[PDB]
DNA sequence: AATCTTTCCCACGGT
DNA sequence: TTACCGTGGGAAAGA
């Protein structure tokens, strides 16, 4: 009951 | 005369260096059918994978055996399966997968669930087989009113798979993909990628490792998004729901399939997940006039949600190439072990010319129907010679094997487990 | 009748 | 340019 993305990428701005 | 039984040596050598050829089918879970002459497309595209080391080791066997590049290269066509309308080419050249971007439903079709059916052969005509999608619900168009969760059906359970795509002004070439590609997020026009959605508590902060809750998605609720391929995640999202061109910063209704979905970035200053053509990037959301529950966002913002499947077949010329097609081809979901030991193997696609291997020991095996086959648990000393009872667990495989040879992996393995 | 689902219609803005 | 086409919003028909 616990996920385990690998990496959680960073969303740029317009 | 008959064909070859798999050999123990024959079993003992695919044990050690394997080689399996399988078929993956991704596909949405439902389709909205067409009336008249329309075409209204599945979207996602349905994408057909070639996985596995064994492609590459089919290919060298056959040139060895004298094909040329071109007579070794699979071939596959993909269809409405059980159906008239024709089936359309995939082309698979150089690529280890194809998508569908052109298949549709007919109204002339009176089911309400279909399979699409993947046919496969070699560039020499050998045969290889067909092979069936997930099922896939037909539905007339989505329905405007709330959504009940009487109809899990078109809902959104934490845990499962969708894909997100955006379209602009109603123009098919416009479609684009949320999709992972080289360790960035972008949106595709060809490729899609299938998310892992999983529900988090409103309290559960940033990270990679995070606390994951059950039930459905509704809309206002905390989300992870994650490839089930690349593993990237993005930052913590909500989910709201898009009314025309605003998010509904209040609505709390289940998600349902080919809904119009925004994803509001957490804890920013009203940034909406968007793309800009290729490029996916936060753009800031613009309050309504008067009303404080909506909030204006980019053409880019709004995405559509579908829960993905997925049918994965594997399999292997354990006694080289054979007149039958290796279709279809079974898939053990779960063993349960029950006189004299019995392992009880439930799946699909099962028929009375299997027999279980655990290890390279073939089984006594009965044959009950497509989805049920019981076979009796070789002695521990057909896996350790001198033992009158199991001293220390003991793991082997279990595997599937066909009258002609072709051999069918499981995922499970069975222990022998010591007697207290 | 009243209301939700299914089917039919058609225009926008794309090739 | 004209001819043609998925798509989404609405009208109409069905339960
Ligand atoms: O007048 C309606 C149109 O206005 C735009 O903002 C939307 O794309 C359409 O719904």
């Amino acid at each position: 009951k616990k996920a385990t993305a690998t990496t959680t990428w960073m969303v740029p701005t317009a | 005369s008959p064909p070859k039984r798999l050999t123990r040596e024959a079993m003992r050598n695919y044990l050690k260096e394997r080689g399996d050829q399988t078929v993956l089918i991704l596909h949405a879970k439902v389709a909205q059918k067409s009336y008249g002459n329309e075409k209204r497309f599945f979207c996602p595209p349905p994408c057909v994978y070639l996985m596995g080391s064994g492609w590459k080791k089919k290919k060298e066997q056959m040139e060895r055996d004298g094909c040329s590049e071109q007579e070794s290269q699979p071939c596959a066509f993909i269809g409405i399966g059980n159906s008239d309308q024709e089936m359309q080419q995939l082309n698979l050249e150089g690529k280890n997968y194809c998508t569908a971007k052109t298949l549709y439903i007919s109204d002339s079709d009176k089911r309400k669930h279909f399979m699409l059916s993947v046919k496969m052969f070699y560039g020499n005509s050998d045969d290889i087989g067909v092979f069936l999608s997930k099922r896939i619900k037909v539905i007339s168009k989505p329905s405007k009113k709330k959504q009940s969760l009487k109809n899990a059906d078109l809902c959104i359970a934490s845990g499962t798979k969708v894909a997100l795509f955006n379209r602009l002004r109603s123009q098919t070439v416009s479609t684009r993909y949320l999709h992972v590609e080289g360790g960035n997020f972008h949106a595709s026009s060809q490729q899609w990628g299938a998310f892992y959605i999983h529900l988090l508590d409103d309290d559960e902060s940033e990270g990679e490792e995070f606390t994951v809750r059950d039930g459905y998605i509704h809309y206002g609720q905390t989300v992870k998004l994650v490839c089930s391929v690349t593993g990237m995640a993005l930052p913590r999202l909500i989910i709201r729901k898009v009314d025309k061109q605003t998010a509904l910063l209040d609505a709390d209704d289940p998600v349902s399939q080919l809904h119009k979905c925004a994803f509001y970035l957490k804890d920013t200053e009203r940034m909406y997940l968007c793309l800009s053509q290729e490029r996916i990037i936060q753009f800031q959301a613009t309050p309504c006039p008067k009303e404080q529950n909506k909030e204006m966002i980019n053409d880019g913002a709004s995405w559509t949600i579908i829960s993905t499947d997925k049918a994965e077949y594997t399999f292997y010329e354990g006694m080289g190439p054979v007149l039958a097609p290796v279709t279809p081809v079974p898939v053990v979901e779960s063993l349960q072990l029950n006189d004299v030991a019995m392992l009880e193997l439930t799946g699909q696609n099962f028929t009375p010319n299997l027999r279980v291997w655990f290890g390279d020991v073939e089984a006594e095996t009965m044959y009950r129907c497509g989805e049920s086959m019981l076979c009796v648990v070789p002695d521990i000393s057909a896996f350790r010679e001198g033992w009158r009872w199991v001293r220390q667990p003991v793991q082997v495989p279990v595997t599937l094997v066909r009258n002609d040879g072709v051999i069918y992996s499981t995922s499970l393995t069975f222990t022998y487990t010591p007697e207290p």
